[PDB]
């Protein structure tokens, strides 16, 4: 979210940002809270990820270029599997 | 140029000048919502030749 | 082909092998399959401009 980078090592808020493990915690070493929310969010509360794209909801690879078209269609955002909703911003580009 | 104006013919009903109007889509308009972009029109007139 | 739109063709699916099960296996990854089985059929039909 923050770097707009690709993650050094990814982690997730409850916010549900993929700004990696950067961002989380210098926001926790300030604030004690999360950037987006600005809840109060503990490291502990982090959930690191484990270390063709990938959709977090269904954890299916698919083409980068298909994926791209089901998640900005009409309202078929979510996921064509799961149908459960997810944006161009978290699928996850494998190289 | 800037400015662009709808005309149309309505069904059944009649908001004069102040009601604003949910606009719907061509694709955008099914059961699942993906745009409305409510407006409200207040210039709505006849027009001729 | 050209990227032009396709026309008077029936792709008729002879035979299909599917995976036991849809969550463990591909189940939401078979349409860029299909559409690279439907491109390998068009192609190896003969076309025509």
């Amino acid at each position: 979210s923050l770097s707009l980078q690709p993650f050094v090592y990814p982690v997730c808020t409850p916010d549900g940002i993929v700004f990696d493990l950067l961002n989380i915690v210098p926001w926790l070493k300030k604030y004690g809270t999360n950037p987006s929310n600005g809840e109060k969010l503990d490291g502990r509360s982090l959930i690191k990820l484990n270390f063709i794209v990938a959709v977090r909801t269904t954890g299916n690879v698919y083409a980068y270029e298909a994926v791209e078209q089901l998640n900005i269609k009409a309202k078929n955002f979510r996921d064509l599997l799961t149908d459960e909703p997810f944006s161009r911003q978290d699928i996850i580009t494998l190289q | 140029g800037v400015q662009f104006h709808a005309f149309g013919r309505v069904l059944s009903g009649t908001i004069h000048a102040g009601q604003p109007v949910k606009v719907l889509g061509e694709n955008y308009t099914l059961e699942d919502e993906e745009d409305s972009q409510i407006c409200t029109v207040g210039r709505l007139w006849i027009s001729v030749a | 082909l050209c990227d032009e739109l396709i026309r008077n063709v029936k792709f008729k699916i002879l035979d299909a092998v599917v995976a036991q099960e849809p969550l463990h296996r591909g189940g939401g990854q078979i349409i860029p399959t299909a559409r690279r089985v439907v491109y390998s059929a068009f192609l190896m039909a003969t076309p025509r401009l």
